[PDB]
């Protein structure tokens, strides 16, 4: 152990990360997962918790087990119990970013983006899934991406376009940020969650959804009857990826990058997203 | 530091454009379609051995500006002398291995720093430093209209014969994919007997029915199919891959670079650029 043997974190997000419980009887985690710590709490209004043994597998379980593979690493793998991704509240990052930054892990692996303000503090791998603020629509609508006029401008346009997001993550930041208009206007169709906002898209109550390009290309390779599509990728707006976060200066970092780009170019990448990310829906 | 960068780029529409100078030496003041004024730098070169200085000007030019501006370095633009992006070949049957192009140029420290469409790979990421991706893009296949094939799997590029050409170009990227996989050494086999000097030479012997496919870069390709409605490009992207900025190892200034580029993407700096140069209607 000692050097060669890391604590990373990661976050459930299916299906990139997926939970499940461990076998009570023989507490051993098998198939093609791997065991992962919880902190689970003992209720919403304590700091009270318990570490649950359970077990992690999805798209970026199979890259942590290739990087292990490939750069000789074991490695402890826990869930993020506070926050998400990574926030920055009062000065002090919470989530994955978090526990990179505060030196709990090694490393991030998860549905985690590649951003400016995270990597002031984290040193990011090369993107291992390309994504982006991407949009989601029922076949027929026409629009481009997040800078068509119809969206920064809607009325101008008759009938006005319903669209929206989940609030209060990187994508109402980043519409807030650079579209004032557009923010003001979308937040009357926030959406509570992906899920919701799907059922909002089939049943004609909202005509675009914004949101992460991997997580709606997922959701539109899944749907029933491929009704639901997402624009095309040459308009994905602030083009970035998921990466593995970090600490600043890691002995790890060049060794993961050099493998990450080995997977991708021999088509390790490939066959993971048809595993894990591709639907039946071709177009 | 010595604060002032040599710079090697490539031609490359519409990511680098390369025109003569005026009379006098200097660029010509030009505004974009959508009314931007177009930044143009001296960028010394060959045209035809002789260095002559021209005119360089499109995304990865603007691109440059950008960064210049935000880390306060000055610059000296030059193109690659050999015209190539870079490949690593075995020198003289000997032990050693050199990289060409523009690879072989910031190695050698003929450059400081690759700004160009600069495919990010294992292969070139062992020896230098690349920028997280300032384009996301990928591989694809340009041919003729009427020309029928369904993408990097038809038995016409799979089963080659001298009755259906296609190639890339030499000492690139997308040379390195088709040598890195022994499943696609026949290919390669074809390929290596067809590979042409430059982008623009293959795209030209496809419009005049001499190369029957080109397999590129999709970024310069579906800007390619959309000025020009007598190609095509055909099969979707087989492959995705970025471009980023190219440095030494050692550069004080790779931390900043993917820093510019980051926030260039969030705040949609990139996108004016991918609308100015990369972007364009479909035909009919
Ligand atoms: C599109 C993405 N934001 C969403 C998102 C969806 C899915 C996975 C995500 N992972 C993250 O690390 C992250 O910050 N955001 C993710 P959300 O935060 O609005 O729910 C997003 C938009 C702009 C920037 Br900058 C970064 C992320």
């Amino acid at each position: 152990s000692d050097d060669n043997h890391l604590s990373i974190v990661t976050l459930e997000e299916a299906p990139f990360v997926i939970v499940e419980d461990i076998d009570p009887l023989t507490e051993t985690c098998v198939r093609n997962t791997v065991p992962c710590r919880k902190f689970v709490k003992i209720n919403n209004s304590t700091n009270e918790g318990m570490n649950v043994k359970k077990c992690c597998k999805g798209f970026c379980i199979d890259i942590l087990k290739k990087l292990s593979r490939t750069v000789k690493f074991t490695y402890d793998l826990y869930l993020v119990t506070n926050g998400k991704h990574g926030k920055k509240v009062n000065n002090v990052w919470n989530g994955m970013i978090g526990e990179v930054v505060y030196q709990r892990a090694v490393m991030a692996v998860g549905s985690l983006t590649i951003n400016e303000e995270r990597s002031e503090v984290v040193d990011f791998s090369v993107p291992f899934v390309e994504t982006g603020i991407s949009v989601m629509v029922s076949r027929g609508t026409q629009v481009t991406g997040l800078s068509d006029k119809k969206f920064q401008r809607p009325h101008d346009y008759s009938p006005p376009f319903r669209f929206g997001t989940v609030p209060n993550g990187s994508t109402e930041r980043n519409i807030r940020n650079n579209y004032p208009y557009m923010h003001q206007y979308m937040t009357r169709f926030n959406q509570r969650g992906v899920e919701d906002a799907l059922v909002s898209l089939k049943t004609g109550k909202l005509d675009a959804f914004i949101y992460d390009a991997a997580v709606l290309n997922y959701k539109a390779g899944r749907d029933e009857g491929c009704k639901l599509v997402t624009i095309g990728s040459g308009y994905i707006f602030a083009t970035t990826g998921y990466g593995i976060a970090l600490q600043k200066g890691s002995p790890w970092k060049r060794q993961i990058d050099l493998a990450l780009l080995q997977f991708v170019g021999d088509g390790e990448m490939e066959e993971l997203e048809t595993l894990w990310l591709t639907g039946i829906c071709h177009n | 530091m010595s604060t002032r960068l040599k710079i090697v780029t490539i031609h490359q529409e519409p990511f680098v454009y390369v025109k003569p100078t005026m009379s006098d030496g200097t660029c010509k003041e030009e505004f974009t379609v959508n009314g931007d004024p177009v930044k143009k730098v001296i960028c010394t070169g060959p045209n035809d051995r002789h260095t002559v200085p021209q005119c360089c000007y499109g995304f990865c030019i603007d691109l440059l500006i950008k960064l210049a501006r935000t880390m306060n370095f000055t610059y000296e633009v030059h193109l690659v002398a050999d015209g190539k992006f870079g490949t690593q070949e075995r020198v003289n049957n000997s032990n050693k291995k050199e990289w060409n192009g523009m690879m072989g140029e910031l190695l050698s420290g003929q450059a400081d720093m690759i700004v160009a469409p600069l495919t990010i790979n294992n292969e070139r990421a062992q020896y230098i430093e690349f920028s997280k991706p300032f384009k996301y893009q990928g591989l694809t296949i340009l041919v003729k209209k009427g020309t029928r094939i369904t993408g990097i799997n038809d038995p016409r590029l799979r089963n080659p014969s001298d009755k259906f050409i296609y190639a890339t170009v030499k000492q690139s990227s997308v040379d390195i994919y088709f040598r890195r996989q022994v499943e696609l050494s026949t290919m390669y086999r074809h390929m290596e007997k067809h590979n042409y000097e430059s982008a623009a030479e293959a795209i030209q012997a496809v419009r005049d029915n001499k190369l029957h496919a080109f397999i590129w870069d999709s970024a310069v390709l579906e800007f390619e199919a959309s000025q020009k409605c007598d190609l095509v490009t055909t099969g979707e992207l087989f492959f995705r891959s970025g471009f980023g900025i190219g440095m030494r190892k050692d550069s004080p200034w790779k931390q900043n670079v993917s820093l510019s580029i980051l926030k260039s993407h969030e705040n949609g700096f990139m996108e004016d650029l991918d609308k100015t140069w990369v972007r364009y209607q479909e035909c009919d």
